[PDB]
């Protein structure tokens, strides 16, 4: 459901009578992408900021994704209207509550996150591969920014981010729970004061295969991740892109269903133990996207065998898919949606990100019917356009040594 | 496999193409042009 | 020398055939090479 | 694994040709093995091939390489091969050393 | 193989007289400018034959810092190799950094290993 | 090689008819006794293939008690084709002792391939 209140800014919910808690979040598009080397991270620090407001019972918390940053209050169901205002506030005295703080505390909180995810290796793999395969644009930038940049931010530049980005055309009210949704957007109306402007011009981004390899032989296991340019949120192909990535599906050694995981790929890689775990994913942007999988080897040697046989496999995507995995991967993909749009949260992020981002969201039937209507020859036509000898992009942490340089996974791409 | 075949048609290309070119830059000097004026 | 004619005929035709090999292969070598050529390194100890 | 690593002759081939981890700084110059090897081919092909034709007794030998040159379909490739092929073989030798 | 016990040996055995000092050490210096090392970013002791046992414990005992910094010098230089190209003279290693850091790792193994050698034929 | 599962297929087969049964089981008691791997101490099922991913598992599934005593007969068997020497009757391996140990974990191995295979083809 949808209201635009006077300003123009858009009151989005979801409301559902057995939502087990509610949440109510302003957001305001302009994530890292919109942010550049000298002033990266300011977004997350300004969001961190607003979000560090008092919170009148309710529980304040930043966003801080790559292309939209937002404050949500979640809180029980009658509470809402009360998070609601509280939010408003927060928004409408942005400019005036980043000029009154003192930024040090943010800052050192926000470098502490930097760092945080240039130490779990996943996260730092993912930030990296990110990074490379949009280098040269701001695509490319931490979420949450680096930490020589960070401690660089001071608060005349947090109010010209705000000043720029917080602006109704490009904010956005998202929402969900169990409430009456005229009355949230009757108490955010009366409260809700930010300044007028265009919506900014999101910055463009282009994939460039590439390979950034930091290894770190002190680690314990070998951290890569392999990607190629994936479907943007605006494609046709997004659910078609994440049925491709769920026909591989996720895998973890030593988990129970390990010797009895559907995918193909599962079954080779225990044959020799090449792999600890993988997980293949289709991350989707605003316009692009990285489809690929992350994976993690125990044992050094066979950081080789597990690329060459996972890509071996994608090879497959082009050829030999059998409906039993294009089933699979509908039935897997539909049940990833339904998960992820449970928590009253997460239902909250989805609607501020569609609609910010894409400008209307699917609702979980209409993709439900989306993905359904997916054949395997649906799925082979995307495997020839987007995997089948594409450019990939490469990243790795540690004990990478047997990672074969880039040609070698790249001619992999094509080999029948 | 297609590399036998496709062998084929670049060896027939090169071997023409020097076979029609050497003919002509040595027409002058070949039996067969020359015979004539012995027979 | 009988071969003569015959000698040079074939050594034009396998000098047509080895030169383009040889270009070819001098591309298709530094193209797989440009990935190479173009690494660049970063070291960054505290 | 790979057949390329699992089969022991394929494995071989592997470790010698496919992964054989040289190093990133390597001139032209170590190219050379690589011909002096190919040159042990030709040195072998061409010599197998005239062979066939080649006698060995005293009376015969220079009769029977002329015989190669003049009558065999081949011939004068062939030992022009062999020949100037030992010449380069060691040409490619000299070069490596 | 000459070790450094002994290079450095006759290495002391001239600096220490001051006519065969003068003569030598600019002409030392210019050998090692003309050697072309530097340009490639390499320290002196970079090139040292590491396929030794007693060096092979000199670089298993070197810092971390120290590693690492080598680690990448090597790199570089094999990249700059590849590429047929050298470090501009502003990047170049300098005189005054080649400073000869991995030296007393050596002599100490070379320490070790002439004590073993000596107390074995005791 | 012939799937342990279809051997006990075909077993059963001949097993369920009478006539069949009866012909065949004296001749297959006489058979196991010519064969002559009793008076070496093993067992039928010490005899097979054990070089098969199935068979090899099967192997790895087997309790303790019987994988020991499977090694010292396997033991055995080789010292006496070494000596070439049998056991005597009173020590060779009897009728009731040949006790298909390990058929039912080769049945299970069997079983998970199988079952491995079909959904692999659903
Ligand atoms: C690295 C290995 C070899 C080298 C360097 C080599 C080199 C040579 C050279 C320089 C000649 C002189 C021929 C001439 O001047 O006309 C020759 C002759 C000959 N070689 Fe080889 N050769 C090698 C291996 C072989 C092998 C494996 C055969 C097997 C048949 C062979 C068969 C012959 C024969 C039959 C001749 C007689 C030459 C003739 O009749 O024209 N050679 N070889």
């Amino acid at each position: 459901k949808y209201t635009t209140l006077s300003n123009g800014v858009t009151v989005a919910t979801e409301t559902n009578p057995a939502a087990k808690t509610s949440s109510v979040g302003l957001f305001f598009g302009a994530g890292s992408r919109s942010e550049h080397s000298h002033s990266n991270g300011i977004s997350a620090l300004t969001t961190n900021v607003l979000a560090s407001q008092s919170a009148k019972g309710s529980l304040l918390t930043a966003k801080n994704d790559r292309e939209f940053n937002g404050i949500i209050a979640q809180t029980t169901n009658d509470n809402i209207t009360e998070a609601g205002k509280l939010i408003a506030s927060i928004a409408s005295n942005a400019v005036d509550i980043v000029e009154k703080t003192d930024l040090t505390k943010h800052k050192q909180y926000l470098s502490a996150q930097a760092s945080a995810v240039e130490a779990d290796p996943k996260s730092k793999v993912l930030s990296h591969l990110y990074s490379s395969a949009f280098q040269g644009y701001s695509l490319a930038l931490p979420t949450l920014g680096t930490t020589e940049s960070v401690e660089n931010l001071e608060n005349q530049d947090s109010l010209r981010h705000l000043a720029k980005h917080l602006v109704n055309n490009n904010t956005v009210i998202a929402a969900s729970g169990n409430f009456d949704h005229d009355k949230l957007a009757d108490a955010i109306e009366a409260n809700l004061k930010i300044a007028e402007g265009v919506k900014p011009e999101i910055k463009p981004a282009s994939f460039l295969g590439s390979e950034v390899r930091m290894r770190d032989d002190t680690l314990p296991k070998a951290y890569i991740s392999i990607a190629v340019h994936g479907e943007g949120l605006n494609s046709p192909n997004y659910y078609l892109a994440k049925v491709a990535a769920a026909i591989y599906g996720d895998f973890y050694l030593h988990s129970t269903i390990a010797k009895f995981t559907s995918p193909k790929l599962a079954s080779i890689v225990q044959e020799y133990n090449i792999v600890e775990s993988y997980n293949h994913y289709s991350k989707s942007f605003s316009d692009t996207g990285i489809w690929g999988y992350y994976a993690e080897i125990a044992d050094k040697f066979t950081v080789d065998d597990f690329t060459h046989f996972s890509l071996k496999e994608w090879n497959r995507l082009s050829i030999s898919i059998s409906e039993a995995e294009v089933a699979r991967a509908k039935a897997q993909v539909k049940t990833a949606l339904a998960k992820e749009l449970a928590n009253s949260f997460a239902v909250t992020s989805d609607i501020a990100e569609k609609v910010l981002l894409v400008g209307h969201r699917q609702s979980l039937r209409e993709a439900f019917e989306k993905i359904d209507a997916i054949k395997v020859n649906d799925v082979k036509e995307w495997g020839k356009s987007k995997v089948w000898d594409r450019d990939i992009v490469i990243s790795g942490t540690g004990l990478i040594e047997d990672l074969l340089d880039y040609n070698r996974n790249r001619n992999e791409m094509a080999m029948m | 496999a297609t590399i036998f075949g496709g062998a084929f048609a670049f060896q027939g290309f090169f071997d023409v193409a020097v076979n029609k070119w050497w003919e002509e830059h040595n027409k002058a000097k070949l039996w067969k042009n020359v015979k004539g004026k012995f027979l | 020398e009988p071969e003569h004619d015959d000698r040079k005929k074939w050594g034009l035709k396998a000098l047509v055939v080895l030169s383009s090999l040889y270009l070819l292969s001098i591309w298709v070598k530094r193209f797989k090479w440009t990935p190479i050529k173009n690494r660049k390194f970063r070291f960054d100890p505290p | 694994m790979p057949t390329r690593k699992s089969n022991t002759y394929l494995s071989l081939v592997n470790s010698y040709l496919i992964d054989s981890p040289q190093p990133s700084s390597i001139n032209y110059w170590w190219n050379l093995g690589s011909l002096l090897g190919l040159c042990l081919v030709i040195q072998i092909a061409s010599g197998v091939f005239l062979a066939m034709h080649y006698s060995s007794n005293i009376e015969l030998a220079f009769d029977s390489v002329e015989h190669i040159m003049r009558d065999v379909n081949a011939g004068w490739l062939i030992r022009y091969i062999h020949a100037n092929g030992a010449s380069f073989f060691f040409i490619c030798m000299y070069l490596h050393i | 193989v000459q070790s450094m016990t002994s290079v450095v040996k006759a290495a002391n055995f001239i600096l220490a007289r001051p006519t065969l000092s003068k003569i030598i050490t600019p002409l030392a210096q210019k050998f090692t400018a003309y050697a072309g090392y530097r340009e490639m970013g390499l320290k002196f002791n970079d090139l040292l034959l590491e396929e030794t046992p007693i060096m092979q414990t000199a670089i298993k005992r070197l810092p971390s810092e120290l590693n690492y910094s080598r680690n990448f010098r090597i790199l570089t230089a094999h990249q700059l190799a590849l590429s047929h190209q050298l470090l501009p003279a502003e990047k170049a290693v300098k005189p005054e950094e080649d400073d000869n850091y991995l030296i007393p790792y050596i002599l100490e193994a070379e320490k070790e290993a002439f004590e073993k050698a000596e107390l074995d034929n005791i």
